[PDB]
């Protein structure tokens, strides 16, 4: 996406701050959650009864780490983000199956998660850059598809 | 339609608010029309500035329209009546503006009541907003 | 929510249905999978042929759920329980997929009931599909 | 969008039976009566008050048939969707600012119309051909969106 430096500055300097581990699997985990529906995609997790063993699963939190990259990777790359998830939209979208709907859930969960690790350091022009990241992740990967 | 711990959940995080109110819905407010610029077109006789004692007047209207609202939960289409006739009859707005500001509630009350934010109250959270944005959203004339 | 009026014009469109009620659900359910196939995935113990007896015969309990749905409308989340015990709790559905069978009910309804398809009805129709979706994708234990 | 050779031919044959002057604006009425708050972008039309005015209305039944022709112009280029609608994709997303949401609930409203229309003649797999047309203007006219 093109967004303003500013912007772009406010992002990164956010997103250096961020804790690589639990936040991408606190992402993943709010999704199953908040959306029990797609819990039906993960049953290769085990046990997801309660949003304390949701979260509390070392599944969930070893594969968020994995999707958190692929947000990492995205963020250096926002001229070509068609390209940079033209495979994991292949694999979502052309063997997956995942309805779109649920990428903008996720990314929008991600932007829940950083206003809650972050507090009054997510301010409203830093959202505003986020959410610009992840409609075109969102973009990027329901590509095969349009 | 929501489970009774969420009608619960709702009230234990809503009852955390305090007389932050206005300064949540105005920070709501104020992260939707920065985020998706969009809802700005709804607000044309607005002052959609920072600061702004209309937008951060507005914030307190709202976010106290979302107060009687998880007051009398189970009763919801007869309370908010006339912001239904308001939302639904007459500004007739499109839903999408109703998960855009009901998502930017989520952001606020995570950055601010990052304790009372836990998965479980989260999913009540969004309910309970999807909730109150069908019933604003409807004509139950 | 449902308008008196909507509640008064889904039971005379579906109450001009009649014992057509497997047909016409075998005809939306048929209409579906075709429509957009991943709604096959849903049902993999399931003949999804042309004419099966199975989903003739599944289109008639989905019809006839559909009807306990138009009786007691202000009770759905009390009436459809086992329903959301099962579509919500145990098989998990994308509120899509309720979107895609919701289109195809009334796709189906107007090329069998064209008179009682009006502009009104397909609102007052839709309303209430989107209503029996809302208690059938959500968890109110 | 990519159709088989029976499909693209049932289209063909059912659209050319098709009434060119009352079912686009049955599918634009019907959008504003089912859809409300659509009526938002058509103030320029007057009295939409009760659905008998709304479809009782010279504007909507003339300008329904200008969006009739434009999904004429699409079932002519299935191959190149997306540059038959990019200059009416321009107009609606970078001018009027329509949620492409809006585009989904249009093009399942034809669907319906089709259906009212046709009746038994409106086959499961006819429709199935129609819902892959309808998805692709859709896609088309939320181009630049992504
Ligand atoms: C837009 C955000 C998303 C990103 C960036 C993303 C990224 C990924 C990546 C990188 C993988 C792992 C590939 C590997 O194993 O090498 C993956 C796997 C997978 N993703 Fe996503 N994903 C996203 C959203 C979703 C959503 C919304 C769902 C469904 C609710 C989903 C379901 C899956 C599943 C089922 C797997 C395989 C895990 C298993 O074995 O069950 N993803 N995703
Ligand atoms: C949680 C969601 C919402 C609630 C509880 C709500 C509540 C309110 C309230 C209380 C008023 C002022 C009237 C009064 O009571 O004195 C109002 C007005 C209005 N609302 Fe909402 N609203 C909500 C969402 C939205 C959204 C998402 C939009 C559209 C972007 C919207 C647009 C408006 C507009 C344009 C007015 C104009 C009237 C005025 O200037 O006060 N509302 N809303
Ligand atoms: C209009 C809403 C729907 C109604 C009223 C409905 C109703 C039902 C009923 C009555 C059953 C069988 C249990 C019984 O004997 O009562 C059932 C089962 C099931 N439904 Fe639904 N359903 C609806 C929509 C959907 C949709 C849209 C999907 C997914 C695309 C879905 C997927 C299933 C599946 C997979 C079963 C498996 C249970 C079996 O084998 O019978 N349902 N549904
Ligand atoms: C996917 C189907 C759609 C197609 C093919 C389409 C097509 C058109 C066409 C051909 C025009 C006429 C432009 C001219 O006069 O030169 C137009 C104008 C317009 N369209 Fe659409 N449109 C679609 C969906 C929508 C939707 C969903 C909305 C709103 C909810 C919308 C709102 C409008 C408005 C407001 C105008 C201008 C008329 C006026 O108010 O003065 N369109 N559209």
């Amino acid at each position: 996406v093109h967004l303003t430096p500013v912007e772009k500055s406010a992002v990164t300097a956010l997103w250096g701050k961020v804790n690589v581990d639990e936040v991408g699997g606190e992402a993943l985990g709010r999704l199953l959650v908040v959306y029990p529906w797609t819990q039906r995609f993960f049953e290769s997790f085990g046990d997801l009864s309660t949003p304390d063993a949701v979260m509390g699963n070392p599944k969930v939190k070893a594969h968020g780490k994995k999707v958190l990259g692929a947000f990492s990777d995205g963020l250096a790359h926002l001229d070509n983000l068609k390209g940079t998830f033209a495979t994991l939209s292949e694999l979502h979208c052309d063997k997956l199956h995942v309805d779109p709907e649920n990428f903008r859930l996720l990314g929008n969960v991600l932007v829940c998660v950083l206003a809650h690790h972050f507090g009054k350091e997510f301010t409203p022009p830093v959202q505003a850059a986020y959410q610009k990241v992840v409609a075109g992740v969102a973009n990027a990967l329901a590509h095969k598809y349009h | 339609v929501l489970s009774p711990a969420d009608k619960t959940n709702v009230k234990a995080a809503w009852g955390k608010v305090g007389a932050h109110a206005g300064e949540y819905g105005a920070e709501a407010l104020e992260r939707m029309f920065l985020s998706f610029p969009t809802t700005k077109t709804y607000f044309p006789h607005f002052d959609l500035s920072h600061g702004s004692a209309q937008v951060k007047g507005h914030g307190k209207k709202v976010a106290d329209a979302l107060t009687n609202a998880v007051a009398h939960v189970d009763d919801m289409p007869n309370a908010l009546s006339a912001l239904s006739d308001l939302h639904a009859h007459k500004l007739r707005v499109d839903p999408v503006n109703f998960k855009l500001l009901s998502h930017c509630l989520l952001v606020t009350l995570a950055a601010h009541l990052p304790a009372e934010f836990t998965p479980a109250v989260h999913a009540s959270l969004d309910k309970f907003l999807a909730s109150v944005s069908t019933v604003l959203t409807s004509k139950y004339r």
